[PDB]
RNA sequence: AGUAGUAACAAGAG
RNA sequence: ACCUCUGAAUAAACUAUU
RNA sequence: AUCUAUAAUAGUUUUUC
């Protein structure tokens, strides 16, 4: 995690919380392999290709 | 100086090529979405009227 | 409150909830639009066809309680019947004008604030001051005129965000105002319109009518600014012109372009006369801007101009021998130019006439934000020194002073589809096209310039390609610090000398552009058209020969000299280029000689066409000429001396001689006139005998005559695709 | 009949 | 037959006005 | 000095045997 000034505006059960469903969402995407194409694809995502 | 029947002597076919001309060098997308034009007018039918 | 009340009651309806779930915002522009069809095709037929129909008129079902069914006469107002597609009903115009004689009445004191533009018109017409009416050779000319001023430092894009953002500030989206005018503007409305009472819709179209521009091309003659536009039907017609003064208060800026363009105008016209001081200042006596006599403006105007300060030193004013460049003020401390036009290759692969300033010179750069001192030679930046506030204004600072160095490397920077012509193929400035393509974007400009080291001179510090304030190295000749009217003497040839005696100011330096004033120019003098346009001038130069053709004649026959010699042909001489003066003010008094010397050759057309090419100081020279330039606009349009031509062609069957397309006036034939088609004022020393003949071997050129030798008859082919005999006296 | 002119009107629809 | 309804919107560019 | 706002309406221009 990080913030500016390291200033986390709400409490950490709420902030674990966001970090267990992160964690679980990329547990669930690292079980059909779609992770490693995920992570691969973060710098071409801002860039709208026209088709 | 007039033209004698220009809309019925020019051909869509030419209009394509000279679209395809004109967009060399430019990304398919767009070379697509102005060539549709000329393809549809190349194929296209004409309402006989009333009768 | 109301209004959720109001969306509930509609999504309870099936319909209406299907419309408002199924319909995005984008879509509901194509709903907003839609209809069953409106069949109107020529509506001028379908409301002479409605006026007959007893309810021609819709209008809201109130009317049934705002309005009696019946009048006093038992006239039907109104009907019950509802309009298609709609809860309006039909009525009468009858219920229209009993509305206007027994409705309810309200308060109507905002109507003139709401339609201040057209009270403004109103205002305008009714404090108006009428002139005489001059009856003159009108020459209109399409110019893009503005119709709507809005305001001064806007565009119609800036102007809608500036509305945007006063009366709807929570629906401007992502725009923010970047420019000084729109905060300023924006900060100024939202304080007058601050606690107002009118509907935002309207209090929108209040701020359109104020602040949007708007430009058109109109056939224009006069003043181009908007108080003059309005009333162009009324001050300006094909053969008469209405002096005419808005009664309104003028805008400053106006007076200042228009003073610029009369001093350029009055300025360039002197610099021909004999005694160009004496000639000047009775210009300026008899120059009228906007209604206000030119003197009294040049006392109490602070215009930064070549010829404006010619005109004020003429007068014993002081001047700032200064003028203005890309929106900052030059000042010459040192140095000397001559002007020259060179070709150039530009970097979008475009070819221009660019006026060069040869010799080296020192400058002072003095703008609202910024501050330089710039040094240069011919197409060479010595060394640029600002002193600016902030990244943007040295960065407008160095745009301006590279734009300003004509360097090479400018040129060659230009990308993009730069134009430089008009819409309407009129030739615009290099230098400020230039400008406004660098101010919009320099990157290219700055890599393309170069760098270069500094050696630490006072801490002045060096600035990169991308605005940065380094230490090491900066761009090739520029570095970067932190942070008055004199009395002159003017020569009889306008030559402005300091107290100490070093020249400031003289006619050479004064531009040769041949702009359009915004306020109207009027000049009483025998000649009204003598500080007029190019085209005016050689109109109303023809049409003066053409009414005064029979002492002109006598004159010509008699005492040559003095006819030369008249005033009337300096303005035309005002635009025969400098160099060319004295060759074709000989070649032309040589053709006359001729002329005068071979009797029965008297073509009246040829002395009309050439005699106001004879009013320079001839100088001698064997160059022959088949066509004599002019300039127009920029642009050299030649006379050609045998036939017609674009400037100057004559018509044989309606004896009616037409110039740039005015009718000038018609000739008489004299009884002089050659009736045998034998010419002597084509060639300088060769008189056309006849048509061809192939006995004289094969055509040669007009510029390689010189080899023949006395009655060596030879054919020639000059003129437009014609060979004729000519034979050397 | 007339308007009109390369096809219509000389009322149409329910 | 009464009765009832109805009196008819090509494209593009431009110009004018708002 | 530059100068195609957006939109709506009306008007104008744009033919073979
Ligand atoms: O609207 C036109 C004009 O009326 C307006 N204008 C002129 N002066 C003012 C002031 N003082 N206030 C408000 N408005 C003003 O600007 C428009 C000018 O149009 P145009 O006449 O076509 O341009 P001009 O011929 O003036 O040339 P321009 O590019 O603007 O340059 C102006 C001035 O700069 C001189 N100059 C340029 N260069 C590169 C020079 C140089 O190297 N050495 C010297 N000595 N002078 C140089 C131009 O020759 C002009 O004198
Ligand atoms: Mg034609």
């Amino acid at each position: 995690e990080m913030a500016t000034k390291a200033d986390y505006t709400l409490d950490e059960e709420s902030r674990a919380r966001i970090k267990t469903r992160l964690f679980t969402i990329r547990q669930e995407m690292a079980s059909r392999g779609l992770w490693d194409s995920f992570r691969q694809s973060e710098r071409g995502e801002e860039t709208i290709e026209e088709r | 100086g007039d033209n004698t029947k220009w809309n019925e002597n020019q051909n869509p076919r030419m209009f394509l090529a000279m679209i395809t001309y004109i967009t060399r060098n430019q990304p398919e997308w767009f070379r697509n979405v102005l060539s549709i034009a000329p393809i549809m007018f190349s194929n296209k039918m004409a309402r006989l009227g009333k009768g | 409150m109301e209004r959720i009340k109001e969306l509930r009651d509609l999504m309870s309806q099936s319909r209406t909830r299907e419309i408002l779930t199924k319909t995005t915002v984008d879509h509901m522009a194509i709903i907003k639009k839609y209809t069953s069809g409106r069949q109107e095709k020529n509506p001028a037929l379908r409301m002479k066809w409605m006026m007959a129909m007893k309810y021609p008129i819709t209008a809201d079902k109130r009317i049934m309680e705002m309005i009696p069914e019946r009048n006093e006469q038992g006239q039907t107002l109104w009907s019950k019947t509802n309009d298609a597609g709609s809860d309006r009903v039909m009525v009468s115009p009858l219920a229209v004008t009993w509305w206007n004689r027994n409705g309810p009445t309200t308060s109507t004191v905002h109507y003139p604030k709401v339609y201040k533009t057209y009270f403004e018109k109103v205002e305008r017409l009714k404090h108006g001051t009428f002139g005489p009416v001059h009856f003159r050779n009108q020459v209109k000319i399409r110019r893009r005129v503005d119709i709507n001023p809005g305001h001064a430092d806007l565009s119609a894009k800036e102007a809608q965000d500036v509305i945007m953002e006063v009366v709807f500030p929570n629906e401007v989206g992502a725009r923010i105002l970047t420019s000084e005018s729109q905060l300023t503007i924006t900060k100024e409305k939202k304080k007058e319109l601050q606690d107002c009472k009118i509907a935002p819709l309207m209090v929108a179209y209040m701020l359109e009518r104020e602040l949007v521009r708007k430009t058109r091309f109109l056939p224009v003659a006069g003043g181009t600014s908007s108080v003059y536009i309005e009333v162009l039907h009324l001050t300006q017609g094909t053969c008469w012109e209405q002096m005419y003064t808005p009664g309104g208060e003028v805008r400053n800026d106006d007076v200042d372009q228009s003073l610029i363009i009369a001093a350029r105008n009055i300025v360039r016209r002197a610099t021909v006369s004999a005694d160009p001081l004496a000639s000047l200042l009775e210009m300026c006596h008899s120059t009228q801007i906007g209604g206000v006599r030119m003197v009294d403006i040049l006392r109490q105007n602070p215009t930064e101009e070549q010829a404006v300060d010619i005109c004020k030193a003429a007068m014993g004013l002081r001047i700032s021998s200064s003028f203005s460049f890309g929106g900052f003020t030059f000042k010459r401390t040192s140095g000397s130019s001559v002007k020259r036009e060179e070709e150039v290759l530009t970097g979008n692969l475009q070819t221009l006439k660019i006026r060069v300033h040869e010799g080296y010179e020192e400058f002072t750069m003095v703008g609202r934000r910024a501050t330089a001192i710039l040094r240069k030679a011919t197409r060479r930046l010595i060394q640029l020194i600002v002193s600016g506030k902030d990244e943007q204004s040295i960065a407008e600072a160095i745009i301006v002073a590279m734009v300003f160095s004509q360097e090479d490397c400018m040129i060659k920077a230009v990308r993009g589809d730069l134009n430089f012509v008009n819409r309407a193929n009129q030739r615009l400035n290099p230098m400020h096209q230039l400008l406004r393509h660098f101010q919009k974007d320099a990157k290219v400009l700055f890599q393309n310039w170069g760098i270069e080291p500094i050696d630490n001179v006072m801490g002045m510090i060096g600035i990169l390609p991308d605005m940065t304030p380094s230490t090491e190295m900066s761009l090739r000749g520029v570095r970067v610090s932190k942070m008055e009217r004199v009395v002159v003497s003017i020569d009889r040839f306008l030559r402005v000398r300091d107290q100490r005696g070093n020249v400031l100011l003289s006619p050479e330096e004064v531009s040769e552009t041949q702009g359009t004033e915004k306020l109207t120019i009027t000049y009483s003098s025998s000649m009204m058209w003598e500080i007029n346009g190019p085209e005016s001038v050689l109109v109303n130069t023809y049409q003066w020969i053409i009414r005064n053709w029979e002492n002109v004649k006598i004159q010509w026959s008699q005492d040559p000299t003095m006819l030369y010699n008249k005033m009337e042909f300096e303005p035309f001489q005002s635009l025969v280029p400098k160099a060319a003066r004295g060759q074709y003010s000989g070649f032309v008094r040589v053709l006359f000689q001729q002329m005068r010397d071979v009797l029965g050759t008297f073509d009246t057309v040829q002395i009309i066409k050439l005699l106001p090419f004879a009013a320079a100081p001839p100088e001698q020279s064997r160059m022959q000429f088949s066509s004599l330039t002019v300039n127009v606009r920029g642009s050299g349009m030649r006379i050609v001396v045998r036939g017609n031509s674009p400037v100057f062609n004559y018509n044989k069957a309606t004896k009616r001689l037409t110039v740039l397309g005015k009718d000038a006036g018609a000739l008489m034939e004299d009884p002089d006139e050659g009736t045998a088609g034998v010419e002597s004022a084509v060639l300088r020393g060769f008189l056309i005998l006849g048509k061809e003949n192939k006995r004289y071997g094969p055509a040669l050129s007009i510029n390689e005559l010189s080899n023949l030798a006395k009655g060596e008859k030879a054919n020639v082919l000059i003129g437009q695709g014609d060979v004729v005999l000519v034979m050397k006296r």
